[PDB]
């Protein structure tokens, strides 16, 4: 019971078909080939590697089709239209579906690390370019007095481009971490008991405020 | 709070979502790790969930009686009777009863005692829960079916469930006793 999660069963699933039927699949074009034609009394031969056969299949299901090799016995022409009818689907649906699921992993996991004696403020609630532009730009203002306090933004979302590229240019004394502080092991990871303060910011534009309070 | 308090109010509360019970409680020591039947406010009998249920399916199914066992407890006695005159849509008839059926007021009654005074309390003074269980059951009837006892005895007063104690499991004269009896 070592495929706990769904999404590690399907990835399981698709790459171990897709490689055993290519794999089969050029084992059986490596026999025709070199057996040759039974109709011609095996006159009609060409003496592929397997590897060559396995490379060709790869060449055809992604539809590149070089034709540096080729099949010419008439069992391997036939079975070679048989493959391209089938394994195009398979080839143009598994790559994006593979691409889709390792795509899938969370960024900003992960945990923050506390410097010597420095001090923290975790930022939860409603986090986006928005509001955080609106509070950093307050709250690092030049005019203020050279404090060391780092900040610590605790949210669900992946966050936007613009957000990505505020975070980065204040990278030296900003950090976002993915969760939620209704999760206890969230706040660990924050290390939310050595925090300074935390503040939590409202979604003043919301469609309930009674909801959003 | 309160004039001549507080956390001394008892409370129990349903739940829709079991892991919202991490909430319910501070001094708490807990990890969200944990099922609900392991959680103090559960332990402690503060908190309550539909989920703690879903067992009655099975247990149906297993054995019938023991589900007729849990309903005629719970219920108070509520018998097929009773919601057959309910199904008639009449609202739930009444009156004075004749002696024959009222002698259905005997019915056994889950209760719960003391041991810090009247008869029991000396097996509560270090005594062991089998001498205190022969005992009760044979002066007066009453059956134990566990302990209700303080976490803090060494502090607060929520106090934890002991189902079915061994026949020489200690007992403290704080330590309340579920019981079955017949006054
Ligand atoms: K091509």
């Amino acid at each position: 019971n070592v495929l706990k999660t769904s999404t590690l069963i399907r990835l399981v699933q698709l790459v171990v078909s897709f490689v055993s039927l290519w794999l089969t699949a050029a084992g059986f074009l490596h026999l025709l080939e070199n057996s040759g034609d039974p109709f011609f009394d095996f006159g009609n031969a060409q003496h592929l590697t397997y590897w060559e056969c396995l490379y060709f299949l790869m060449v055809t299901m992604s539809t590149v089709g070089f034709g540096d090799i080729f099949a010419t016995t008439v069992l391997g022409r036939t079975f070679v239209v048989i493959f391209i009818m089938i394994f195009i689907g398979l080839f143009a649906s598994f790559i994006p579906e593979i691409a889709e699921i390792l795509g899938k992993r969370q960024k900003y996991g992960g945990s923050y690390k506390k410097e010597r004696g420095k001090r923290h403020v975790v930022v939860c609630g409603y986090i986006t370019f928005d509001s955080v532009s609106n509070f950093l730009k307050d709250f690092l203002h030049k005019d203020r007095e050279d404090v060391d306090v780092e900040i610590v933004f605790l949210h669900k979302g992946l966050p936007g481009l613009e957000l990505e590229g505020l975070l980065k240019r204040h990278f030296t004394q900003v950090e976002y971490f993915w969760g939620s502080v209704m999760d206890a092991n969230d706040l660990e990871r924050v290390k939310i008991q050595e925090a300074d303060a935390c503040l939590v910011l409202a979604n003043k534009y919301c469609q309930d405020p009674d909801q959003e309070d | 709070t309160f004039d001549d308090a507080g956390a001394n109010v008892p409370l129990i509360t349903e739940l829709a979502n079991d892991s919202n019970v991490q909430f319910l409680d501070q001094d708490d020591d807990d990890d969200p790790d944990t099922e609900l039947y392991m959680t103090q406010p559960f332990a402690c009998g503060t908190a309550f969930a539909v989920s703690v249920l879903d067992s009655l399916m099975s247990t149906s199914y297993f054995n019938d009686n023991a589900l007729t066992l849990i309903r005629t407890l719970i219920t108070g006695g509520a018998t097929p009777e009773l919601e057959q005159i309910l199904a008639e849509g009449a609202g739930m008839r009444g009156g004075y009863c004749s002696p024959a059926v009222l002698a259905n007021r005997d019915r056994c009654r889950v209760a719960q005692i003391s041991l810090f005074d009247g008869p029991l309390a000396q097996f509560g003074q270090g005594g062991h829960y089998g001498e205190l269980f022969v005992y009760a059951l044979r002066h007066f009837g009453i059956l134990c079916i566990g302990l209700y006892r303080f976490r803090d005895t060494n502090p607060s007063s929520k106090r934890y469930v002991i189902t079915n104690p061994p026949e020489d499991f200690p007992l403290l004269p704080t330590d309340q006793v579920y019981v079955l009896t017949y006054k």
